[PDB]
């Protein structure tokens, strides 16, 4: 089979492989370096006399350690030297450095070492009660036996042999945890595992992506893919099969240089995965996705216990702990950023065709001349014009429901933006009020629940007001305006027209919420406002679409992050102040919180709102313009974590010995720049007020002095200032700002990290 | 050769085909032309109005010179692309509502199937190979090199009448997603052949993107005893390539065999295999001239001189990039004196940390586009794809901005991303390049004049 | 100890900001945009294209003064406030020297204006007042200081009348016996307006230069005046504001005067102190316009009704432009004033230290920085001076320099009018400003903050 | 060094755009329109339409160079002389 002709790109797959690739070459770095710390060397232990004369004989060269078989730690016996290196006739009474520690449990080991004759003396034991943990015992066989035969106990038969076998190799051969459970200089160099696993999952998603692009047809055919509610019957068998077929080959390398062939094969599988797996549909990728990740969590839990069944020391160890630490952080983080990235890019082609689909509805429209006007009569031409032939002729075959037009009374009609009140919610006859028999023939139209909110320039509305359904066909549409038209219906009142009616596109797969508002400060006056909002109508009941796999995703990631930091908030209590620190981490939890809560109400509207309008389609609005800001605030959100997620990634990078410089300069500079941003604030401050209150006096005779040297915010000249509505503030800080820099003024901060660099290198190196 | 390859002025020969054809409007009331085309109708208006007035000039159905001295080779050709009708998927919600439906193109959707008055060589599909074209990568996609297309005449008054009768029955529908002229001109008084395409792409979401290509080409190269000259100096640079293939590769046999950590081994294999790319393009091109003794056997057919224009661009960027380089290598000789010695091992020294905190700043660099991309990317027009907005920051640092459409677009989340990138990028990443390169030359100089 | 201080000083800050505001925002300047638009803008017929702002010829200008100058004079939708006047200054023939060269065909030669080559001799026919001359005393008249020249408040005027159909009878006679000969050099038009439709003021003044070489150069200066009375509350928190100013920068001065009488013997050995003198000095001259202005808009009033005599409004105007551009540099002073007072911590006190302990050097290189750059103003002005419009005269060279460092380049003219030594110029200018001059003030910043940082820790 | 870089990048830039651009015509007008990119006065609306690559990595290296390490390096020059001439009069 040789699908997709087409030159399409998913970038889930791509994004997938991206990621295996840097967590496995990060992986490989800190584990050579933990390689060479290991290999640079290479509580149970008690710190009490170990003198044990009570026997003879046993003269010879013996040096050997105790097996501390309990939990948390499984080592074996070691090897040490003293002065006398075991003459004749000496026992030796010493401590071994062994960092595993037991428990106040019956999980004690000693072992033995007759290197020649056979032993003839009898030590008991190592004479200590409570010294670090008291996991010890001065109690012991003491009896002799045969060569390297050490004697049992606690605190040949098989169901004594085989159990305490699986508390020494279960964390040594258990691949997935045996990286930071690896005994010391097993001949595996802790890389070939981490090539072993990478090589798997790699191979995993390759045949994933394979069954359900190439080899879809033999069995299933016409379709394959038609189930997405997860119910236990889908994804489930699909890992499993891939497992069986592709464990076996593990097994060839598991058992030698294979890690030369072996990125070989990684290099094809991705090239497969990227080939192969680049025409699947949302459905499609995300039930490869689900059956990849089963796949793993069934290997982890499944197939892992089937075959294990067949002084600066204390410094040292801090250093491996923390090692182990970051290896642990680095996953988990690695993970939460494929996660966001999963939630951000989704829609790529998408964007792109949002981007091209407004642009030109804006021109079909005449954005410029709708926006651009100074008469609120031509109005009405202008959309007998260019509005009611756009929505009922030949060039718009979708449109995806009729428009609508509501309008707020206010009830205190205005005398000729300022001077506003309440407004109206009684019902009105035709023309205006008149309740003869029942309600108004115009009726209020109580705004909906959700859906709201415009927030225009000099006011915030609602989703209420008196609406016309603007008929369905060309000829009802024309009376209906000019009955609105010569019937006072705009006439007296006049605070806002709203007009909305939507936009669909089947060739790129985007709706667009298309709305059309005027305000009415004063009689006689009027201001356009001219808002499009591309988006995409996915729904809830759709089934497992990826935005909800990765928003309940991101809420499992943010309610991780939230016991962790609390864990510790709560041991601390008050008083946690003066670092950013747990302020970092509630931000941090606040937007991964807030990326998945957004997301899911963008979901439950869309499918809301869809039923609703599958409810009558000639009939009412849907007013699909919550689902639209919906969408476009859970973008922001999830761009806003990426950005985050990024800017760690940056500052993570200190790591590198030669590289730690820059963000200690940035932190230990951070005062002097703030002091150095307070003057720049005060004197940009200053600033502003002097042009403003010099550009704000005359037209063109200004000054001559002043002007030579006025910066204004780029893109705008020297001629159209001072807008009469209101003074905004963000273009008075773009002109302080470009002022401050064209200024110079700016160059002060090289003055500071200068010195600041130039003596944090100097305490670097010369000690 | 370089600069006789740029040779006297060209581009006034270029200049005077682009504002002929671009910038004349459609008509005489109407203020439209090709490089504001908006609709159809536009396109429809423009191919018969300023594109038949800006072919064929007047003095038995003479040549036109478009110039009077311009000659316009043969005949021009228009070629099309389709898609499918019903070759989307459309909801099951509303197939009584919207019956039909065109994809974006791809060469999985086109259609090849007669329509209209099938009766020439415009209503019938014609394949690449039996074109003899190739892909153009428009702005949108990557087309293809087959179509429907249409000969045009040598007069006026029959390309008229063509293409009335392909406006007639009706030939651009809404499948249409691209559409192409081309043509070509020698101008004898100097030696220099001009290529010209139109493209006009019409996206799935409505709208006309114009765009256009003009370029000059010398075919005939021996004329002049300086094209004698230029083929000598070409013979002599062939052999300066072959003598320096030989000694880097004596050079890396045995003596030095890792001879990659020194930049300026680096430079001479990136220098050596540029122009082998080069001096084989040329080749493979200059060798390939058929096409003109095709056309000229019988002029009154369309010459298809596109593959020659596409590697001659491509020689030229070759060409330019090696001419940079090889500029570039002139550092390893100036060492004079002490002044220029210690102010290379300045910069030699500051490269190794200057990378490291380039790493730090480009990252943020991305973060900061990926964040404009995400928020202002369906609005602005400036961040509609990933690397417009690269380049944006990177005019933005340049001051070349219009902070009022960013404004427009988010009024919040604009101005903290406009006011924020421009702070940190100014006060913080400015300076600590600055604090490293002073750092380095202080202790290079320090230590210099110690020892 | 300096807790009051500085509380005296903030409580005089947020005073000065109440005031400002309450002056940004007085909805004028759309009324001036508006009003100018009316006359500067409008065609002087329905056929021709010329205003006031592309006036070209001596013909234009008559038709100006009857038509879009009446049709905007007497129909936002101000009105009249009195006579309008019409002068003019013009030199007499016979003022030259024309060499012997060439003198058998130019009979009449016209010097550029001066009052050496004033004309006075009374010129057509003797009717009016507009024939003859009239000193500048009689006229209550002062100087100009236009763009070719500056001129006198004498000449030959004019006051028009109320009515548009006796204004344009009389206009149109001024033009049936010419009046604008060769020798003519200058004109100006001067009125006032009411607006009723909104309180506010207003007084014109239009200026034609006719150069010896051809043409004309139109200039304009719009300035409204204010009328303001208790009208609405914020009108009184602001009156009571500027009383309560009043008495502040009293008590200050009377603060300043001691300062002054017990630290006699120095008191221009500090930088700060200066600055107090000069901000109150300024404030003093401001309180002293503000005053002035306020005494004298009471005067004005007497010709909304019917007056049918000229209001000679032009002191007015001109001591607002000076109110306003005080106020600017006063409040600027204000604030680099409070921008002193931040001395609160050791990185403060460092940074106030190393601002302070590099002045003298700041000071020496800006000289050697203003020699460079005044040496290549002038060099712009002689090369491109005659051609470019942007360096026509040495202190608009200035600014096109100060412009062009802050990336305001054109390059456009700069190339065309001298294609060597253009381009020679603006490469050297760009290369040395941006890369080598710039940055010793920078070195020198550097140094003393160094220097600083080492004295503090050795201490 | 700083015009030997400028001239290979002005080089660059004739050899690319000096048939359809009018700001790179002349290799004089290159050089021209190089100071002035420096002071943001530039299209790039046809720098960015007469070669889709390679002209926009000519406009992204030449900013990042001139503005990131050769404007930098004159700064640590100018630095480094004045502290070093003030530090040796001073003491002598
Ligand atoms: C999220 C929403 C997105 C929207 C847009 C949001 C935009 C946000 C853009 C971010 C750009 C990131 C830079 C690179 C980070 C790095 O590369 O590095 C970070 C560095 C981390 O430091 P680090 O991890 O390496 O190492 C530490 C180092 O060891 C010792 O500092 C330690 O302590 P010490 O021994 O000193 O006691 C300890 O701090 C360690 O953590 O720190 C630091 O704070 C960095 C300090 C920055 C300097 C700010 C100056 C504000 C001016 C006032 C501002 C007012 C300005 C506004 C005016 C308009």
């Amino acid at each position: 089979v040789f699908p997709e002709p087409t030159a399409d790109v998913n970038y889930i797959v791509m994004l997938t492989c991206a990621v295996c690739l840097v967590t496995y070459m990060v992986m490989a770095a800190i584990l050579h370096k933990l390689d060479q710390l290991d290999a640079s060397r290479g509580r149970f232990k008690y710190e009490i006399l170990v003198k044990t004369g009570w026997g003879r004989g046993s003269g010879t060269t013996a040096h050997v350690g105790i097996m501390l078989y309990g939990v948390d730690s499984r080592s074996g016996h070691r090897h040490l030297d003293g002065d006398r290196a075991f003459h004749r006739n000496s026992l030796d009474i010493f401590r071994i450095a062994t960092p595993h520690s037991l428990g106040s449990v019956w999980k004690i080991r000693v072992w033995h070492d007759n290197k020649g004759l056979s032993p003839a003396w009898f030590l008991q034991h190592v004479i200590v009660r409570d010294l670090q943990t008291a996991r010890s015992a001065f109690f012991l066989v003491n009896d002799w036996l045969s060569v390297e035969t050490e004697a049992n106990g606690g605190l040949l038969r098989f169901r004594r042999l085989l159990v305490a076998e699986l508390q020494r190799g279960f964390f040594d051969k258990h691949i997935w945890l045996s990286i930071w459970d690896r005994p010391p200089r097993s001949r595996f160099t802790r890389i070939q595992r981490a090539t072993c696993c990478v090589l798997l999952i790699c191979l995993f998603l390759g045949a994933n992506a394979v069954w359900y692009g190439a080899v879809g047809d033999s069995a299933y055919s016409t379709g394959h893919v038609s189930r997405l509610s997860p119910l236990s019957v889908d994804t489930v068998a699909v890992g499993l099969v891939s497992s069986v077929v592709v464990y076996p080959v593990y097994l060839a390398i598991l058992f030698s240089l294979a890690h030369g062939l072996s990125l070989l094969l990684v290099a094809v599988a991705v090239a497969v995965s990227g080939w192969v797996g680049a025409s699947f549909p949302p459905g499609v990728s995300v039930a490869w996705l689900l059956s990849s990740s089963a796949s793993f969590l069934a290997s982890f839990l499944g197939w892992e216990p089937l075959k294990v069944l067949l002084f600066l020391a204390k410094e040292e160890a801090r250093k491996v702990k923390r090692l182990h630490g970051m290896l642990r952080s680095l996953l988990v983080y690695m993970l939460f950023l494929l996660v966001t990235l999963l939630a951000s890019y989704g829609d790529a082609s998408c964007h792109g065709h949002a981007y091209r689909l407004q642009s030109a509805i804006k021109q079909e429209l005449h954005s410029r001349a709708f926006l651009a006007i100074t008469r609120s009569e031509e109005l009405w031409p202008w959309m007998a014009h260019v509005l009611l032939p756009y929505v009922h002729g030949n060039q718009s075959s979708p449109e995806l429901g009729p428009p609508r037009l509501r309008q707020v009374r206010l009830q205190e009609a205005l005398y000729p933006c300022s001077a506003a009140g309440g407004f109206s919610t009684s019902d009105y006859d035709v023309g205006w009020e008149s309740p003869h028999n029942g309600s108004g023939t115009w009726a209020y139209s109580a705004p909906d629940l959700l859906g709201a909110w415009s927030w225009g320039s000099c006011a915030v509305y609602d989703s209420g007001g008196y609406v016309q359904e603007l008929g369905l066909s060309l000829e009802e549409s024309r009376d209906r305006l000019r009955f609105l038209q010569l019937h006072n219906w705009l006439d007296n009142r006049s605070r806002a027209v709203f007009l909305e009616l939507t936009r669909y596109s089947p060739a790129v797969g985007l709706h667009a919420a298309v709305t059309l508002r005027l305000e009415f400060p004063a009689a006689g006056r009027a201001l356009a406002a001219l808002s499009v909002r591309p988006f995409a109508l996915r729904r809830l009941s759709a089934g497992l679409s990826l935005p909800l796999l990765t928003s309940v995703c991101l809420l499992l990631f943010a309610v991780h992050f939230a016991v962790a930091e609390a864990r510790t908030w709560h041991r601390e209590g008050r008083w946690r102040v003066l670092r950013l620190g747990a302020w970092a981490r509630w931000l941090l939890v606040a937007l991964t919180a807030a990326t998945a809560l957004v997301r899911l109400a963008q979901l439950g509207a869309a499918d809301r709102q869809w039923t609703r309008f599958v409810r009558g389609r000639p009939r009412r609005f849907t007013s699909f313009d919550q689902v639209a800001q919906l969408s476009s605030a859970a973008r922001g959100l999830a761009a806003s974590l990426l950005f985050l997620l990024l800017v760690k990634a940056a500052q993570q990078l200190r790591f590198v010995r030669q590289w730690s410089v820059f963000g200690k300069t940035l932190c230990r500079a951070l005062p002097e720049l703030l002091g150095v941003t307070l003057g720049l604030v005060v004197l940009g401050v200053a600033y502003a007020q002097l042009a403003i209150l010099l550009v704000s006096s005359c037209v063109d005779s200004l000054w001559s002095v002043a002007q030579a040297l006025l910066v204004l915010c780029p893109g705008t000249g020297l001629s159209t200032l001072c807008p009469a509505e209101s003074w905004h503030l963000s273009p008075l800080l773009c002109v302080g700002l470009w002022a401050l820099r064209l200024w110079g003024a700016l160059r002060l901060g090289a003055v500071i990290l200068r010195w600041r660099y130039h003596a944090l290198r100097g305490e670097l190196y010369r000690p | 050769l370089t600069y006789g390859m740029m040779s006297s002025n060209v581009y006034y020969y270029t200049r005077m085909m682009s504002q002929l054809f671009l910038d004349t409007p459609v008509s005489k009331t109407e203020k439209t032309n090709f490089k504001t085309l908006s609709s159809m109708e536009d396109f429809w208006k423009f191919t018969e109005g300023s594109l038949l007035d800006g072919l064929y000039w007047k003095m038995a159905d003479n040549r036109s010179f478009i110039f009077y001295e311009n000659l316009l080779l043969g005949v021009p050709r228009i070629r099309q692309l389709r898609v499918r009708n019903g070759s989307c998927s459309i909801p099951q919600d509303l197939r009584d509502e919207i019956k039909e439906c065109y994809d974006v193109y791809s060469v999985s959707s086109e259609d090849r199937a007669p329509f209209g008055p099938r009766n020439g060589t415009a209503w019938i599909y014609t394949s690449e190979k039996d074109l003899n074209g190739s892909s153009h990568w428009g702005i949108i996609a990557t087309y293809s090199g087959a179509g429907y297309y249409l000969d045009l005449s040598r007069t006026r008054e029959e390309t008229a009448a063509q293409v009335a009768s392909l406006k007639k029955n009706v030939w651009l529908d809404r499948g249409t997603r691209a559409t192409f002229i081309d043509f070509s001109v020698y101008n004898a008084n100097i030696n220099l052949f001009c290529v010209v395409r139109l493209l006009v792409e019409f996206p799935a979401t409505g709208g006309v993107i114009p765009s256009w290509q003009f370029q000059p080409l010398k075919l005939i190269r021996y004329v002049t005893t300086f094209d004698f000259f230029l083929a000598a100096c070409e013979i002599i640079f062939c052999f300066f390539i072959f003598y320096y293939v030989v000694e880097e590769i004596l050079e890396i046999r045995i003596h030095k065999l890792h001879y990659f950590r020194s930049f300026w081994n680096c430079l001479d294999v990136v220098i050596v295999v540029l122009s082998v790319v080069a001096i084989g393009i040329n080749i493979y091109r200059t060798s390939n001239v058929e096409v003109l003794l095709q056309f000229l056997e019988d002029q009154n057919t369309f010459p298809n001189f596109e593959h020659l224009a596409y590697w001659q661009i491509q020689f030229n960027n070759i060409a330019a990039v090696t001419v940079f380089f090889v500029w570039i290598k002139l550092f390893k000789f100036i060492n004079f004196n002490r002044t220029m010695s210690q102010l290379s091992t300045t910069m030699s020294r500051c490269a190794k940390d200057l990378f490291g905190f380039a790493i730090m700043f480009f990252i943020i660099f991305l973060a900061y586009a990926q964040l404009a991309y995400l928020v202002f990317g369906t609005q602005v027009d400036d961040f509609s794809t990933f690397q417009e907005c690269i380049f944006t920051q990177f005019r933005i640092i340049l001051g070349d901005i219009n902070f009022a459409e960013i404004e427009e677009a988010n009024r919040v989340l604009g101005p903290i991303y406009f006011t924020t990138f421009v702070f940190f990028m100014f006060f913080i990443l400015l300076n600590m390049f600055l604090a490293i390169i002073n750092d380095t030359y202080s202790e290079v100089k320090s230590d210099l004049a110690q020892q | 100890s300096v807790l009051r201080e500085l509380v005296t000083y903030l409580l005089f800050l947020i005073v000065l900001c109440i005031l400002t505001y309450g002056m940004m925002s007085s909805n004028v300047y759309y009324y001036t945009r508006m009003m100018s638009q009316l006359f500067l803008d409008t065609p002087v017929s329905k056929t021709e294209k010329t205003n006031f702002k592309t006036l070209s010829s001596m013909e234009d200008f008559w038709k100006f003064t009857e038509g879009s100058l009446l049709d905007g004079l007497y129909w936002y939708e101000n009105l009249l406030l009195g006579v309008p006047r019409i002068r003019q200054l013009r030199v007499r023939n016979g003022s030259c020297s024309i060499p012997q060269d060439l003198r058998d065909e130019i009979k009449e030669c016209y010097d550029v204006y001066s009052v050496s080559s004033e004309d006075r001799a009374p010129f057509g026919p003797r009717n009016g007042t507009a024939w003859i001359y009239t000193s500048e005393k009689d006229l209550n008249g002062s100087s100009h200081w236009g763009i070719i020249a500056t001129y006198s408040g004498a000449g030959y005027y004019l006051d028009l009348s109320r009515t548009r159909e006796e204004t344009a009878a009389q206009v149109a006679s001024l033009k049936k016996n010419v009046w604008l000969d060769r020798g003519t050099r200058a004109t100006f038009i001067d009125f006032s307006v009411y607006n009723a439709n909104i309180n506010l003021f207003c007084v014109v003044r239009l200026l034609v230069e006719f150069p010896a070489t051809g043409g004309v150069i139109p200039s304009w200066q719009f300035q409204p005046l204010k009328l303001i009375r208790y009208v609405t509350t914020f009108d009184f928190f602001l009156a009571a504001c500027e009383i309560i100013f009043c008495f502040f920068i009293f008590y200050y001065v009377v603060e300043e005067i001691l300062e002054i009488r017990i630290h006699k013997l120095h008191y221009f050995r500090s930088f700060w102190n200066c600055l107090d003198v000069v901000i109150v000095v300024l404030s003093v001259v401001a309180i002293g316009i503000n005053i002035y202005r306020t005494s004298n808009v009471e005067v004005l009033l007497q010709f909304l009704e019917d007056q049918n005599t000229f209001p000679n409004f032009e002191h007015l105007a001109y001591w607002q432009i000076q109110f306003n551009n005080i106020a600017a540099v006063t409040v600027f002073f204000v604030w680099i004033k409070l921008f002193k007072f931040i001395n609160f911590n050791r990185t403060m006190s460092q940074l106030s230290t190393t601002m302070s302990r590099c002045a003298k050097d700041l000071f020496g290189f800006a000289i050697m920085f203003f020699i460079i750059f005044l040496a290549y103003a002038q060099l712009a002005y002689l090369v491109f001076g005659t051609q470019v419009d942007d360096f026509s005269t040495f202190q608009e060279c200035i600014f096109t320099q100060f412009r062009i460092i802050l990336g305001d380049i054109n390059f456009a003219e700069i190339e065309e009018a001298n294609r060597v030594l253009g381009p020679i110029y603006f490469t050297t200018f760009v290369f040395f400003m941006f890369f080598i001059l710039l940055n010793m003030f920078l070195a020198i910043i550097n140094d003393t903050y160094s220097e600083v940082k080492s004295d503090l820790a050795q201490q």
